[PDB]
């Protein structure tokens, strides 16, 4: 486990999200937070954030929840959102799945793409989604 | 109604006032000019051809002083109609007659016809040698003849149409704006600023290094600062700031140019470079196309790094089912270096998204 | 009468002053303009302003009353409307006349004041009008 | 209730002494002056006159010294009387240890009677050539004197009306305000800033210009820094950063002063040429109306363009019509050309369109 | 639709001249420097050295004049095509004749093969003893050469995609955006401005510090101006307008460098401290984080601050009760300075508040 | 989890590598300025002394050369920790290596023990007279010592709460903010921008200065620029960029150094006067109170110079009642001078007005 | 027809103009393009510049039609549209008809005027139209 | 009493913050001049700000009681407000009482706190109070 002093420094964060300190980060505690750095996230896109990270799906952030999002974040670079984000830009349809001749389309910015495809399906469902792009970047 | 006649018929003799008064003022100077230049070394100040010149100086002086009497006679008349008073004693306040009294003696400093000398005695620059020699006197009235470049500033302000327009005026008594020699200045520095702070360098430019030129010529044998491609020279690094070299005036007169030449030189540095400043910003217009087009090329920049992001994952890959060791482990670094280059490309992206929010 | 000219550049003028022509400057005309000159002026100011020039009280300024207006404006001090501003400063009630005791309160930022207001008060009535301070002023 | 007619009365006792420490502080320096110049060649350091004079110098500084020690004594007071306290050891704090210590310190060095020299080498100018003299240590006394100035700031502060009014502490309060010395420098620089930059600048321009003469005369015998005018040059073109020319101090007092110079040199004309920008722009009001009358410019300039293009695109036909070749060529580049400046007129027209729309 | 397409060919002719009118023009220039900097000390003006580089330099300036006469041709094509006419005299204006003939003066001045000389007298630095040499008349020509710099901004302006983009063409119409030579240079300061003036700099550093060395090297018998790198001390002095040094041009031709350094390096200073200025400034991102953590700092420190107050209010009254002076004194002056730096914590922290809600 | 414990022992494994290379950096070089200072006159470069100093340089440059190699052996492990990666081989890109070995070169440098001499040749100046000198080479290595103040600004970036705090993290985190370097020059100077300005400013001028001092001691015979303030006085005006005066390098090594100090004193110069420019403007609160107070004034203004306006037309219509002319005019003067400055302060109190609801 | 290069960069600028795809540019996507850059264009006049290169009159712009308006538009100074602004300067009373008072109005800023309306009244209704601005312009 | 130039001038300022001249300043008043400083107070904050110094607690501000408002604001630093700040920086809660364990958590930032709040509850409710704060204080 953490340090007493890095609990202590968490802790602080955690409250600093966490304004009423019933141990869990409501979205709309997490909005205010937000409009107070000038951003002003809709409720859609901050409850899609929210759950990001969610493990038990209850909707909000508690301790153990918020200290693996810090251990994802306090690097420099985090590969993971990187890896979304290109996720992100690939599927213009937004539907979260990539198909054959979209990855035709985005190669041009054939043998290899087709090796691809077939061995990043690894359900073989016919198409790409987000787990088999994460598993093929690592 | 009839006193829209009358101050209508008084602006049109105020204004062929003024300029009659610039083409004497500014004769005498081409003429106080061509003496000084001339009587240095074409002839003396003793001939014929000296009180010849000075008489013709001397003679527009005259004829300045009776315009300069003249036009303020019709700035009284003026001021009666203005104001509704019907003597003339009413608009002679002291400030009024610190401002005519000031004019004429500014526009009365002449070289007077005849050859009179004063002993001038300056300590040469860099050697601190004294040099003593009998300087005419008129030298110490050519100079003050510039002081009637201000005749300039009083046609541009009678003849811009801001100050004698019908419409101008009752849209800025709407506004309750205050016309005078300062707003049409301020306006100036609105359309043309570049032309207005040019026509103002690149001619008192040559007026400073001809003054400096004329000054330190008595006290200049070396020929040295008496050059007028010298004394330019000086004129232009004094203005810039970027010192004097070995051309520093030997005479104060050359010490004190150099001075208002550093002083106007240390303003209208400032005010060119917040100009020029200006003027290669983008404008409102400008600007949405340019971040538009930024926008269209970090849009595809992201699909190309993306792309790579994701073709040297599949790299990676494919490289460690081929249980490579070197060739997988370059594809890892390649792998690292391309998610760092689509970070990149993204948070670029989106400080232009708040630069378009902004506005 | 003014010359050709003269009549010629008051005359763009109106026509800047009013835009459809019909030779009377609207009060709605005006509000536009000034609008037009980043003032905010309210319907009670603007029409107090268009009837100081308005002889005949028809509630429009035709090219006479403009000019009149001009004439009284083209100098550089109107002294007109310095003693109209004098006036307006003086009576704090607000009520358009200015009492003995008013004056007394403002000459001390009594003999003297005595005689002015006698000498003011040429109707008889009082007080202190526009018109007595106006012709106490010329 | 009561502490309000203690710390008014305590207001007017601490500007009085105020006043009187700035009369003896400036007739300290004043005789300090005279002294100074006038034991340079009217008389010498052990001369009756040197004595008397210095004499009253001290004495100045003894009854400085009183009034500064009997200032403090009222800020004590009245520290007591704003913070509750009866005993004046409470308000006696480290921080105004040091500053009451300091004060008195500053106001203390002064030309202590009595001729006392010591060996002053400096290395001269442009030569490296050494040169050595037995300067009077007054000299050494009279320049930190300068330092007496800081009571003018003090005066202003206990003088200014925002420091002293009721109604401008009450309305200071609800904003809370801290009103202190540099407050009302900041309000100065709103109201006047041009007045504020012109009575400092053109103040310790005779300062600085008068203590680099009277430290570079004991090691100038060929008058060049020691002139008041030569001095005067020289702190003016360092102020302005032009350079030194041939007038670079002699000793490292002047060289100490013309890097004071240069440093309030390099703001103070920063400030100014920030100040003359602000007077050259037009106001709110001004920009209405001059906005407003370019439109009615350019959109007569825009019927004038347009009658052009269409007065030249007929006489493109006619010519057509007539079979002429050189004449309708002619007429066809000036239809380009009448084209080319309608669009020129129209976009900055559109320009002037987007300048109004954006205030 | 068939004016697409000849606009377009149009668009690949004249940039492809463009790029050959920069390779010969930049190639005469890199010869000329050579021919120059060899015919100083590895031969002579006769040799057949010189002779053959001076023709290279001449040939190179035939083909420099070809294509800057083909690429107006193709100028004049594409006129006719924008314009819808079909005859190439009506494309022949007063304007670009003159810019044509302009263009092909600047490029026909170059070293003329042959030896011929003119007599050179110069005013020397700091000595005013004139130096006269017999200077060939090359160095005349080989200078101006650096006007085919201009090229390199023809060469900018028609690869640059923001001109030769169908989308930004599209985009820039429906604002009424005039596509030229000074909008990429308006965006050029946008995207760039640190590489733009750096490149600049960087480059006319080393352009004018081989013109100054060239020219007073005829004049230089010292190796002062005439070194290398002593040339480029100078122009950079006089860039940043600190001054001359020992290092003042002897010859008007350094002199006049000297001054375009000045003047260049007048707003590239200025424009350089703008940039970094913005460069070292939160953007809005970035503000409203450190506005954040700087109120969390400021809450702390307003609890550590109160709690100091408390603590001392009680060291007060617990020594006030246990009959102490000197100690309950000490902690009665601590509570006033715990006091006055709550309230110092108190109105920073609220002028952080002002802060953030005035964005 | 785990991740977070070995990230926060590294982070703290490297803060101390970092101040042990800060340690032994600045040791070396305060030896490397202790023996440069006293192997001048106290010894000689081939005493013990020498040596036995030159040794404590060097094996301080062993230590900090094993300090780098260690700490960035740490950012290795940082780096596997923080990219997931588990062999070392995958961190070391070009960009790495370079800089690796690039601060290793920097860190190395440093007068070797033994001694060694080369030839220095350099042209003196305002004489243009060659003068060697037998310097020794630890000279061209004992300047390139203070490279080692970089490690400065990894100590600050390294102890900077905000780059080690879970706090600024997770806030930075939420508005995507890069947490590096520049972050952290940026914020300082937005907190202390004269503090940042001022230790940098007083700290280089005698880092350079006594680079100066130390470069032009082997060619200054006449103590001239060797001397540390005439050194510190060079440094200064040039950083102003006022001149040179006759204190001109005779090196290149001084040129260098007056170089960039002509440089960083072309923009610190400028922000420092723009910060100097941001503590004398009035806050968002603090203007209100002074328009607030303002208005009162003029409200109070307009009460007494309409008060003088009526006072004085009065005045005029009893002596005109009492059929004076002398007295009548007088006061009917007087009236046009209050009802003008009746104008001026009700111009100036809306000038207010627009002010105060501008904002 | 234009080439390969050609053909693909106007295609790109067109599928910028078109953001669903469908080929035809829809007035609210140059309405919502057109908002992008700065602009606030009203519907009344986003209809009349859609329609001004329309030759079908279908109130859409097909690839072809982009094509046109790009020809048009991408030399550096469009001279049918400073003829038809022109045109819009000189008809003050805005019909779209101007009448031989107005042309003697502006020509002040007769026998050659009444030359130059008999001349290009082409069609013989009395008035001067666009088409004969743009025919006597030619 | 005060001189009458001391008591002319705390009138003037009376009257800055009295407009209606009725000799008391209401809640509107002080609400329009704190809008005319640039501050948004709310109804409850001025209302709280206002009973300040109302002796009386008619909710209405009298010459004497601005005379004590001055006396306490006159000075540089007034260690009323300051210790009343500090107190209310104390209240997490903002019931207006701190608790021992409130003193025990800010002196985080045990023997000497029990003393202390031992010798502050001089009436012995258990919990320390505002005028115990400034009892304790002075
Ligand atoms: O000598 C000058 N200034 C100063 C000298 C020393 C300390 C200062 N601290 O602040 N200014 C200072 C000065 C020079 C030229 C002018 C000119 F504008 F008239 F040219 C004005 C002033
Ligand atoms: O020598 C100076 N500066 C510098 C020299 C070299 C490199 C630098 N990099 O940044 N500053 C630098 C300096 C001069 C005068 C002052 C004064 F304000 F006190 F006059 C302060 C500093
Ligand atoms: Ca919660
Ligand atoms: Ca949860
Ligand atoms: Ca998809
Ligand atoms: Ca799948
Ligand atoms: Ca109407
Ligand atoms: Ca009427
Ligand atoms: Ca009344
Ligand atoms: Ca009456
Ligand atoms: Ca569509
Ligand atoms: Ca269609
Ligand atoms: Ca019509
Ligand atoms: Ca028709
Ligand atoms: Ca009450
Ligand atoms: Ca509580
Ligand atoms: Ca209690
Ligand atoms: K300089």
């Amino acid at each position: 486990q953490l340090t007493e002093e890095q609990i202590a420094e968490f802790k602080e964060a955690f409250s600093l999200f966490d304004k009423d300190g019933d141990g869990t980060i409501t979205t709309k505690e997490l909005g205010t937070v937000m409009r107070s750095l000038g951003q002003n996230p809709t409720e859609a896109e901050l409850q899609d954030m929210i759950n990001e990270v969610d493990a038990d799906g209850n909707g909000t952030i508690d301790f153990p929840e918020f200290l693996t999002m810090m251990a994802r974040k306090m690097k420099d670079t985090d590969s993971e959102e990187e890896i979304r984000e290109a996720f992100r830009v690939f599927d213009k349809d937004g539907n979260g799945y990539i198909s054959a001749a979209e990855l035709r389309h985005v190669m041009t910015n054939d043998e290899e793409v087709d090796e691809m495809i077939r061995e990043a399906d690894i359900d073989g469902d016919g198409q790409v989604n987000y787990e088999e792009f994460v598993q093929m970047m690592t | 109604l009839g006193a829209l006649r009358r101050r209508r018929a008084l602006f049109e003799k105020r204004k062929r006032l003024s300029d009659y008064a610039l083409i004497f003022g500014m004769f005498g100077i081409v003429v106080m000019v061509i003496e000084t230049e001339l009587s240095w070394g074409a002839y003396d100040k003793a001939s014929l051809y000296s009180l010849a010149l000075k008489c013709l100086i001397s003679l527009s002086t005259i004829i300045l002083l009776g315009l300069i009497i003249v036009y303020h006679a019709r700035e009284i008349q003026l001021f009666m109609v203005d104001n509704g008073a019907d003597d003339w004693r009413i608009a002679m306040t002291y400030e009024r007659i610190f401002f005519i009294c000031l004019e004429i003696l500014v526009c009365a400093i002449h070289p007077i016809p005849g050859n009179y000398t004063f002993t001038w005695t300056a300590r040469l620059a860099f050697s601190y040698a004294p040099s003593t020699t009998t300087a005419d006197v008129d030298i110490i009235l050519s100079i003050p003849m510039f002081l009637r470049l201000y005749l300039i500033a009083r046609v541009m302000l009678l003849h811009s149409k801001l100050f004698t327009d019908a419409s101008s005026r009752s849209i800025g008594a709407l506004n309750k704006i205050n016309f005078n020699t300062r707003f049409v200045m301020k306006t100036l520095m609105t359309i043309c600023p570049g032309t207005v702070l040019l026509v103002f360098s690149i001619s008192l430019w040559i007026i400073a290094a001809w003054t400096v030129r004329a000054c330190e010529r008595y006290h200049d044998q070396q020929d040295v600062t008496s050059n007028f491609l010298g004394a330019m020279w000086l004129i232009s690094i004094t203005f810039l700031s970027i010192g004097y070299g070995d051309m520093v005036p030997n005479t104060y007169c050359g010490k004190g140019v150099c001075l208002l030449t550093g002083i106007m030189g240390a303003g209208c540095t400032a005010l060119v470079v917040a100009v020029v400043a200006r003027k290669l910003e983008l404008t409102k217009a400008e600007k949405h196309v340019h971040n538009f087009m930024m926008d269209i090329q970090y849009t595809k920049e992201m699909k190309e790094s993306a792309a790579r992001v994701l073709q040297e994952a599949w790299m990676f890959y494919k490289h460690t089912r081929r249980k490579e060791s070197h060739a997988a482990r370059r594809h890892q670094r390649k792998l690292l270096a391309a998610i760092n280059a689509f970070r990149q490309v993204r948070l670029k992206h989106r400080k232009l998204r708040e630069q378009v929010n902004s506005m």
